[PDB]
């Protein structure tokens, strides 16, 4: 993952 | 001399829009490329976050609308039942005339609800077993409450699949909530405000006598219960080495060592896994492999689950399933979980129907949601240039192994065995749009009623759960990708060896074709690299070529990258966030993401600099005084702007293991020697300190  | 093209204006528009250049870059870069962006928006009121990230997922929710909610004739059968679970979703006339009759209807399918139910003891409670309970949530509907029993890839053989048992997911994001004091108590109130809330409607829906003392009462119990469920939980600083996870032993050691004494019935881990197995016609014997993710917990859960009855366990287990079906009723069930969502995330209003909806599909039909998205939004011919860029990353991390003084030369071999093993996922597979049948067999187990949205989403809960469980036995499928195609995100799997780049995310401001390469490798080629690095990173660097938890790190460069990472670890420990009230970042959770940020980056801006020895320089971008070595970091620091409500900015600290926005911009570019040359700052000012924390 980068963002959530 | 500069670029004069729609493409290069777009980016320069967008770049000084967001940026303002009357700050100093060195004193505060975040300020300095987003400040203009903090200006103009504002946090919408059915958001938590707002950024650039939810800025395209909100922009990707409109293209998923357009398509879902207009009809084809031409369109096959998966796509059908995509577009009528949509119609079935967004009929809000449909589904608030059922009020919570769908509810009802499930509740003794559950073994009811203690405090929604009159005599329940007499009913359900003579014979109910903790087995049986706990089972048909997990086999049935996919909720896992007190024992999360799953089935997973295997972490010693990333081939086959496995039975896992571990702690469950609680009702508030982290078991820091439940000491309810201070900035807690305001959401353990509304979670206990809303128990009641939901128990009431219930039985005004049945038609029993309401008593507000016995309603709070019980619910209380129910807070009790879960207070010390949450406190027998480890902490995410415990569960971060898979190494001292990971504790596999046999059905018949879990009875010797982790027994269990439930409303008096002695707990049965062979009866509990069969009740669960035997819905997918599966039989499990006491010589059957179970991962324990979760032994402390299950040791420290002995003593806590023996002084409840089975009232007080199934009033928690059946509350946990209706928090989620409450959102898939009628406004009037759906006004009491919004005022919970205030305290907890600080959204005053209810996100948008077809946002919701549209996001729900794309959950539950990733493959056919995928197919309608790329046929509308994404090129297809860009796959060709995001494979490059992967390819060049991949040999400039191989290339910084030979640099590195920390890492002996055999377990730099071994690195490159893993970093030339990375197979890269572009965009979407092919399948989707080609090959119709393979996706209409994916979903023929599927039949939708449009007037009957409830009856749908439990449909999905079976279907899903089903294709998991059935899983236990085959050889894990290669083929099979880990996310959809409509994603504004980026993924590593340490079990397959993969990173993933769904189509949602090769776009502005991250990849473009046409838009300079500067923004490219500052955007996207970041995004490779980090997710390249999490095959490396504290988690990540535990896990061989085949995705396989094997030690192949010498005891000299293990101690080091621990020492090396110690650096990190110390830094982000000291971020004060002041939209969390002032209260510093945990360091040990971020630390995965904040390695693989820093290693991302130094990695995108050497391919790009193998890019100007190769290619030469380009033409620059108009109304910018930024050269194209400074272009690279701007874009960067572009991709993390936005802002967070205080409500969920305490949330993230203590769940998310990302950073926040603007400390991952900070943090990294104050490691970077690079970004103080491009833009000249001196040593000792804020962006450019002293100590540099380094790893990849
Ligand atoms: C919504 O559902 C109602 C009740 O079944 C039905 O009459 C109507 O056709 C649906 N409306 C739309 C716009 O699909
Ligand atoms: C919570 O767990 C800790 C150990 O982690 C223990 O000392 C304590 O007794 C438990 N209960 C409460 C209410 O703190
Ligand atoms: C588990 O025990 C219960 C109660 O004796 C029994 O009804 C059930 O058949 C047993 N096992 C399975 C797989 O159903
Ligand atoms: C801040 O950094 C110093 C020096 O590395 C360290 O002693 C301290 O633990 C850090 N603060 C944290 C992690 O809160
Ligand atoms: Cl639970
Ligand atoms: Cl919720
Ligand atoms: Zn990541």
């Amino acid at each position: 993952a980068a963002a959530a | 001399g500069i670029c004069k093209s729609s493409d290069c204006i777009k980016s320069a528009a967008r770049l000084i829009q967001n940026m303002d250049a009357t700050t100093e870059p060195c004193t505060d870069f975040f300020k300095y490329a987003c400040g203009g962006w903090l200006k103009r928006n504002v946090i919408p009121e059915t958001s938590s976050r707002y950024g650039n990230f939810d800025i395209l997922r909100d922009e990707l929710e409109v293209v998923l609308k357009d398509v879902l909610q207009e009809p084809k004739t031409e369109d096959i059968v998966a796509v059908q039942k995509a577009k009528a679970l949509y119609r079935s979703c967004i009929n809000e006339s449909a589904i608030d005339s059922r009020g919570g009759e769908p509810l009802l209807k499930l509740l003794p399918d559950i073994y009811g609800w203690p405090v929604a139910t009159e005599n329940w003891e007499q009913k359900y409670g003579a014979s109910w077993t903790a087995e049986k309970a706990i089972a048909q949530l997990n086999s049935k509907y996919g909720k896992k409450v007190l024992i999360n029993l799953f089935v997973g890839t295997d972490d010693k053989n990333s081939v086959n699949h496995v039975i896992h048992i571990d702690q469950p997911r609680l009702g508030l994001p982290s078991r820091d909530y439940y000491e309810c004091t201070g900035i807690y108590k305001e959401a353990c109130t509304a979670y206990v405000d809303f128990m009641i809330s939901v128990a009431r409607l219930i039985r005004q829906e049945e038609r029993l006598p309401i008593d507000e003392n016995q309603l709070a009462l019980e619910m209380n119990k129910v807070m009790e219960l879960e207070k010390e469920i949450a406190n027998a939980t480890a902490k995410p600083e415990d569960r971060n080495d898979p190494m001292l996870l990971y504790n596999k032993m046999t059905l018949a050691q879990i009875q010797n060592n982790f027994s269990l004494e439930i409303n008096g019935k002695p707990f049965s881990w062979l009866n509990f896994t069969n009740e669960i197995m035997s819905t997918v016609n599966i039989s499990i014997t006491n010589e059957e492999d179970v991962v324990v993710y979760a032994p402390e917990y299950l040791t420290k859960l002995k003593p806590i689950l023996t002084k409840y009855s089975a009232r007080d366990l199934q009033n928690l287990m059946s509350w946990r399933f209706i928090m989620d079906l409450v959102s898939s009723l009628s406004r009037t069930y759906k006004e009491s979980r919004n005022a919970f969502r205030k305290a907890l995330y600080g959204t005053t209003s209810e996100t948008a129907t077809w946002r919701r909806c549209a996001n729900y599909v794309n959950g539950n039909m990733e493959n056919a949601v995928g197919r309608l998205y790329v046929e509308a939004a994404f090129a297809g011919e860009s796959k060709h240039v995001v494979e490059d860029l992967i390819a060049q990353i991949r040999e400039v991390f191989i290339q910084t192994l030979d640099d590195l003084t920390w890492m002996d030369a055999e377990t730099k071999k071994r690195a490159e065995e893993k970093a030339l093993a990375i197979k890269e996922r572009i965009g979407y597979p092919d399948d989707i749009v080609s090959n119709d049948n393979k996706l209409n067999n994916e979903y023929l187990e599927l039949n939708y009623k449009e007037d009957e949205y409830f009856e749908n989403i439990i449909q999905n809960l079976k279907f899903s759960q089903s294709k998991q469980l059935k899983k236990l036995r085959e050889k894990v499928d290669k083929d099979e990708w880990i996310s959809g195609a409509a994603v504004v995100n980026a993924f590593y799997s340490s079990g397959r060896n993969q990173i993933v780049f769904p189509a949602g995310i090769l776009q502005p401001p991250f990849f473009s074709a046409q838009q300079s390469n500067s923004l490219n490798y500052g955007g996207i080629g970041m995004v490779i690299g980090h997710d390249i690095t999490h095959g490396f990173d504290d988690n990540g660097r535990n896990f061989n070529k085949d995705g396989d938890l094997v030690d192949w790190w010498t005891q000299q460069s293990a101690s080091n990258f621990k020492e090396q990472s110690q650096c990190m670890v110390y830094q982000y420990g000291n971020f004060s966030w002041d939209l969390a009230g002032g209260q510093h970042l945990n360091g040990i959770n971020t630390l995965g993401e904040n390695i693989a940020d820093n290693g991302g980056l130094g990695q995108a801006y050497r391919a790009y600099q193998n890019y100007i020895k190769k290619n030469g320089e380009e033409k620059l971008l108009p109304g910018l005084d930024l050269n194209h070595k400074q272009l690279f970091f701007l874009n960067f620091a572009q991709v993390w702007c936005g802002t967070y409500r205080p409500e969920y900015a305490v949330n993230s600290i203590k769940t998310d293991v990302h950073s926040p926005g603007n400390f991952r911009i900070i943090g990294t570019l104050q490691n970077s020697a690079e970004f103080s040359e491009a833009f000249h700052c001196r040593k000792n000012s804020y962006m450019n300190p002293e100590k540099k924390c380094r790893v990849w």
